[PDB]
């Protein structure tokens, strides 16, 4: 997240870190005790058995007893197209069920088909780069953004910070976009580099996939 | 064991996952080309034809000294040349 602020510790207990070799590479969202939701491009051709699903984290540079760690048992997808990053969403079944507590909770999703208009105020978050050509954050970051439709495909939810250069950046893929308490987006891609102040950030539109998500997580 | 972050932009679109190449002990540029082209195909479905029909298709090494080397994915005259992988800071792969 470029141009954001540190989140309060465990402010967003559904926030997940996906790690390979002890390094964060993508975010995810806890949507059931044994399921997380992320971007399909995060796991499309990786060593899945090595992925660690880290719940209850806040500061990736500290040892944290609040954490619960799981493995990926199964990958569910729905028409992912890597050429154009369409339907960039995956549901990952865990090898166990999280214990719900103060630091680990499931997110709430919108109703199928619900579309957000221009100007809706949302919050983006993640452990991605703090600047361009940067390194991963230590502390979870958050960022006030606004939904926009200009330069956005109907198959995406797009957001912008008006008046300054701020936005999601590498390592933020897979992280939730929260809008009035509900997860409406999964961070997917940027155009013109991170925090261009020109192109909006693009998220996979969670509300278009809710019936499918529900059929998997019950 | 040196790790080098890289990004891929195709038709302006850049996926946001944090990705590294893992390699002191020099390698041929060809070894880097193979990995770059394979990940272009693996991550964004970019084919040999897409590369050949793009206006531009390159990857740029940003070195730790601050210099930048542009490698053409169409033509790599430096394929058989060598480079110290530990001198590389990041790689920007760009097809459009
Ligand atoms: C769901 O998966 C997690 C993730 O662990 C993965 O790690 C690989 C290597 C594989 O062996 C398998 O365990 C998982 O795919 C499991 O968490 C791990 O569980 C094991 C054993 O329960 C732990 O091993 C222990 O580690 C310490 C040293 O760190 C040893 O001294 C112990 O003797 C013991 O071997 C390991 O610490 C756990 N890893 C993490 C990151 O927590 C989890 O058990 C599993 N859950 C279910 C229900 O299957
Ligand atoms: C930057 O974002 C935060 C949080 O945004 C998230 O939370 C909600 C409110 C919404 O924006 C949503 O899309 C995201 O889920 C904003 O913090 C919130 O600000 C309001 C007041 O401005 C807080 O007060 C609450 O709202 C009503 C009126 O709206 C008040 O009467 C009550 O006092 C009530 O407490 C609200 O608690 C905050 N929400 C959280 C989670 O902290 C923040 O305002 C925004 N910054 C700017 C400049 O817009």
């Amino acid at each position: 997240i470029v141009g954001g602020r540190r989140a309060r510790p465990h402010a967003w207990p559904f926030m997940v870190s996906l790690q390979l070799r002890g390094g964060h590479f993508c975010g995810a969202t806890l949507i059931a005790p044994n399921f997380v939701m992320s971007a399909a491009h995060c796991v499309a051709n990786v060593n899945v058995r090595a992925v660690r699903v880290v719940l209850g984290a806040h500061n990736l540079s500290r040892r944290e007893p609040t954490r619960q760690v799981f493995a990926v048992q199964r990958i569910f997808e729905n028409g992912y197209d890597p050429v154009n990053l369409l339907n960039d969403i995956v549901i990952l079944q865990l090898n166990g069920s999280a214990t719900i507590n103060a630091n680990v909770q499931v997110a709430q999703l919108p109703a199928q088909g619900r579309r957000l208009g221009n100007g809706v105020q949302c919050l983006a978050m993640g452990w991605g780069l703090l600047g361009r050509n940067r390194g991963i954050a230590s502390v979870l970051q958050e960022l006030n953004v606004t939904v926009v439709t200009s330069l956005c495909r109907r198959s995406n939810v797009c957001t912008l910070v008006r008046g300054r250069q701020a936005g999601v950046c590498f390592g933020d893929s897979g992280s939730p976009l929260v809008c009035n308490g509900l997860i409406h987006g999964i961070a997917s891609f940027v155009r013109g580099g991170c925090a261009s102040g020109l192109y909006p950030d693009a998220f996979a539109p969670v509300a278009q996939f809710v019936n499918w998500i529900d059929s998997i997580i019950q | 064991k040196h790790t080098v972050p890289y990004t891929i932009s195709v038709d302006g679109i850049t996926a946001l996952h944090r990705t590294y190449f893992v390699f002191n002990k020099k390698v041929l540029y060809q070894e880097i080309d193979s990995k770059v082209k394979n990940e272009l195909a693996s991550q964004r479905g970019v084919t040999t034809e897409k590369i050949n029909n793009a206006q531009t298709a390159t990857y740029t090494l940003t070195l730790n000294d601050g210099n930048k080397k542009v490698v053409n994915l169409k033509k790599n005259d430096d394929a058989k040349n060598s480079i110290d992988p530990s001198t590389i800071k990041q790689i920007q792969i760009v097809v459009k």
